[PDB]
């Protein structure tokens, strides 16, 4: 899809077995979301953004399927005021930003 | 050293 | 341009004369720079993301360049660990993402 910046750019997300809405953030590094179980290990990180840090769970290797299109990376579980996608996982469906 | 931002005016 | 997101998409601003280096954020609804001085009166505004909120300056109708496109429009100036060019200007510049 082509997807304009007149609003947030939301989509569906399926990880876990659950779906989610999550937003595309080509300024993430990562990809964060609000707290829920993942299987396997995790480590402990801290990130920054606006605001400053927050204290997440990295968890690696973890299938996402985002928009439709499946990919695997890394992602942080935590206290993230909203769900985001970041470029980890928006390379690996061919995500580019266009102007 | 992960940066992440998403914003919106609180 | 076509910007892939292997690296963090940063690009040149020129704001007041100045050349700077700023984030091109789809997870940004507004575009907030580092402390420098601008021109006319401003209004408070707060900002949240990750971390938790910040208070800023608010400028309207500032002349801005990004990546060599012209914009006009308003500018965040605050305590931001980046400077982050959001959808406000985004979409002046007719960004777009792409998959
Ligand atoms: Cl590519
Ligand atoms: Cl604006
Ligand atoms: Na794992």
């Amino acid at each position: 899809p082509q997807i304009t910046l007149w609003k947030r750019p939301l989509v569906t997300i399926k990880i876990g077995g659950q779906l989610k809405e999550a937003l595309l953030d080509t300024g993430a590094d990562d990809t964060v979301i609000e707290e829920m179980s993942l299987p396997g290990r995790w480590k402990p990180k801290m990130i920054g953004g606006i605001g400053g840090f927050i204290k997440v769970r990295q968890y690696d290797q973890i299938i996402i399927e985002i928009a439709g299109h499946k990919a695997i990376g890394t992602v942080l579980v935590g206290p993230t005021p909203a769900n985001i996608i970041g470029r980890n996982l928006l390379t690996q469906i061919g995500a580019t930003l266009n102007f | 050293v992960s940066f992440n931002x998403p914003q919106i005016t609180a």
